[PDB]
């Protein structure tokens, strides 16, 4: 199904932006 | 010859003259700031509409629909990489170039490293890139669309187009061009949506494209020429991964690691290190207006897969014996190019699907695309030459002589392009769109490699940056010269290029060349003595908020890139949403 591929892509993207907020919050301050 | 077509072509000219006249009546073009950087006064919608219209040419219509017909939908790769890399422009590079107070991108490297030699080198490489990879594609694709749609003389018509974009360029500067590009983006998107509509109606919807495309083979697959004979089933049948962006990493026509890395690298030069796009980002009223326009451009850069690529695939379904020809005799009869006829895809949908009135609109679309792109190149090259080269030859120049020399360079770059038009007409079919993207992947990664180290790694010094660029030109020129030596041929007539040179996709050589320029720049930097921080304030991403007194290796209201935290909140949340939509659409077609 294409719609599932799209949503998995967005899910992994929101995981990576949550990781970006984690890394700069613990490692820039 | 239709009353309607002629009226629709002159309503378009009245809009372009109307907004030009309003802009010149508003803005000041007696100063260098005004004429070259719009007085630093442009708001979000001019910035983004300009970034879109400066990018999208006649080559997008001819190239992306051509390649869409030929190979299916992974050329949307080109346009969609841009969403991610226009976020880079705003959030990472333009902060630094607005605090550096630079007018040209060679001037940034002068301020950052401090030799005479890097700024001159970059100007001359930039000017040749604009002749080879930007002007050539616009002249070529214009000539395809005139030859097919109109049937006029493709010498006279290119001269007349090039002449009127000369007058449109020299008459007002960036200000006029940006505000006008807000019209030209509306005209481009409007007419392109109307043609998308007629096309998708003809094949019977979106469902119709995806159940008819893989069947869309020509029925003329046997030659009258000895030592050709029966054309292979590999090269007239459509590619069986045609509906997938992410193609096989070793045997794909566009391998997915090559798409994602190699286009992020070359797109990084194009969007973030290149005077044509970055002049739209040095003419903004504020950094928050630059970030807003980055998002408008990025949402607009989705549109090209649905407005050029899919139309071209609908063209292969509707005219398979003319758009998907493989026999040399047949291709010589159809489009005058023995090596294929993909390029007529968009031109042929326009000349067969549009009624009496809207053919004129689609001529307005291609004219809008071509005019916007050539004017953006002629203005940016004007700035590049005038500011960098003419102030080396005459230092005590001053803001009047510089405008005269800026307008006389536009005349010179038009005449050089006229002289270069027969060479680009020597490129035969859709090979040219492979040539341009290959030359980009051989020259630009060294420039991408310096600007990322000039901006993010303050240890890198002038000797490093210079030998980085020249080491790169040397590695890159290896591929370019040995390739152009054996030409291209086709799928029917494979070239004799030894495979180790060719068989590595040019987007993979982009990645290797970037890391080799990077490693050389870092190695020569780390051997030689560094640049201290008193030389580096407000010119490195680390030091873009400094307030300390820089010491130039070469008023304060441009130095300040603080935005209102409410408006910052808004552009930061729209960027994440725009990324989420881009990622969803890459998932959908991967
Ligand atoms: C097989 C190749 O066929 C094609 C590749 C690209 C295009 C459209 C095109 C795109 C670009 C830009 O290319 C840069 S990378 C230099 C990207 O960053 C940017 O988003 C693109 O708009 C430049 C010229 C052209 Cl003709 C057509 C055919
Ligand atoms: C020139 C040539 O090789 N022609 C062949 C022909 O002999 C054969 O009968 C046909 C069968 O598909 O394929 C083709
Ligand atoms: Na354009």
């Amino acid at each position: 199904q294409p719609w599932m591929q799209g949503l998995i892509a967005v899910a992994v993207f929101l995981v990576l932006v949550a990781i970006a907020f984690a890394v700069n919050h613990f490692w820039c301050q | 010859d239709n009353p309607a077509d002629i009226l629709v072509i002159a309503a378009y000219f009245l809009l372009v003259i109307g907004v030009g006249l309003w802009s010149m009546c508003r803005t000041n073009r007696g100063t260098v700031g005004g004429y070259f950087l719009a007085g630093r006064s442009m708001v979000w919608w001019p910035v983004g509409a300009s970034l879109f219209a400066s990018n999208i040419g006649s080559g997008h219509f001819v190239g992306l629909a051509g390649t869409g017909a030929a190979s299916g939908l992974a050329v949307a790769g080109f346009e969609w990489n841009a969403l991610f890399v226009v976020l880079l422009l705003g959030w990472l590079f333009a902060p630094v170039y607005l605090t550096a107070g630079v007018i040209t991108m060679p001037q940034y490297l002068r301020k950052r490293f401090g030799g005479r030699r890097i700024r001159l080198y970059l100007s001359v490489l930039s000017l040749f890139l604009y002749i080879f990879t930007k002007i050539s594609v616009d002249m070529f694709s214009g000539a395809v669309f005139i030859q097919q749609a109109l049937g006029w003389n493709i010498y006279a018509s290119v001269i007349a187009l090039l002449g009127i974009t000369m007058i449109y360029t020299v008459t007002g500067g960036l200000a006029a061009l940006m505000y006008t590009d807000t019209v030209q983006t509306f005209v481009i998107l409007g007419g392109a949506c109307i043609l998308m509509g007629y096309a998708f109606h003809e094949v019977g919807g979106y469902s119709g494209l995806f159940d008819k495309y893989l069947g869309a083979a020509t029925s003329l697959t046997v030659s009258e020429d000895p030592a050709v004979g029966n054309i292979s089933s590999f090269c007239y049948r459509p590619r069986p991964d045609s509906y997938h962006l992410l193609r096989h990493p070793v045997t794909g026509d566009l391998p997915w690691p090559a798409l994602l890395l190699g286009l992020t690298i070359v797109s990084g030069w194009y969007w973030c290190s290149d005077q044509v796009i970055v002049q739209r980002c040095l003419a903004g009223k504020s950094l928050t207006h630059i970030k807003a326009g980055c998002i408008l451009c990025g949402y607009l850069k989705l549109t090209p897969m649905f407005l050029m690529v899919m139309p071209g695939m609908i063209s292969r379904i509707l005219y398979p014996d003319e758009v998907a020809c493989v026999v040399p005799e047949v291709c010589r009869r159809v489009c005058g190019t023995e090596v294929g006829c993909s390029n007529i895809a968009y031109p042929r949908l326009v000349v067969k699907l549009m009624p009496n009135g809207l053919r004129g609109l689609m001529l307005a679309v291609m004219l809008a695309a071509l005019m916007s792109s050539l004017a953006s190149i002629f203005n940016s090259s004007s700035t590049l030459f005038t500011m960098d080269i003419y102030t080396r030859l005459r230092p005590r120049a001053g803001d009047r002589e510089l405008l005269l020399v800026g307008r006389l360079w536009v005349v010179f770059i038009v005449v050089v392009s006229v002289a270069w038009l027969p060479v680009v007409q020597a490129a035969q079919g859709g090979q040219l769109f492979d040539y341009i993207q290959a030359v980009s992947s051989y020259l630009a990664p060294p420039v991408s490699a310096v600007f990322v180290l000039a901006l993010f790694v303050p240890r890198v010094n002038e000797q490093g940056a210079f030998w980085g660029l020249i080491g790169g030109l040397l590695m890159g020129l290896a591929r370019l010269i040995p390739e152009f030596s054996f030409g291209s041929g086709s799928c029917v007539q494979p070239s004799a290029c030894p495979a180790f040179l060719c068989g590595v996709h040019y987007l993979y050589f982009a990645i290797v060349l970037f890391f080799c320029s990077g490693l050389l720049t870092l190695t020569v930097s780390l051997c030689t003595a560094p640049i201290p921080r008193k030389h580096l304030h407000r010119l490195v991403f680390s030091l873009r908020h400094s307030k300390e007194e820089r010491e130039d290796l070469d008023a304060r209201r441009l130095e300040d890139i603080s935005e209102d935290p409410s408006w910052a909140r808004v552009v930061n949340l729209n960027a994440l949403l725009m990324m989420a939509v881009a990622v969803f659409l890459w998932g959908f077609y991967a």
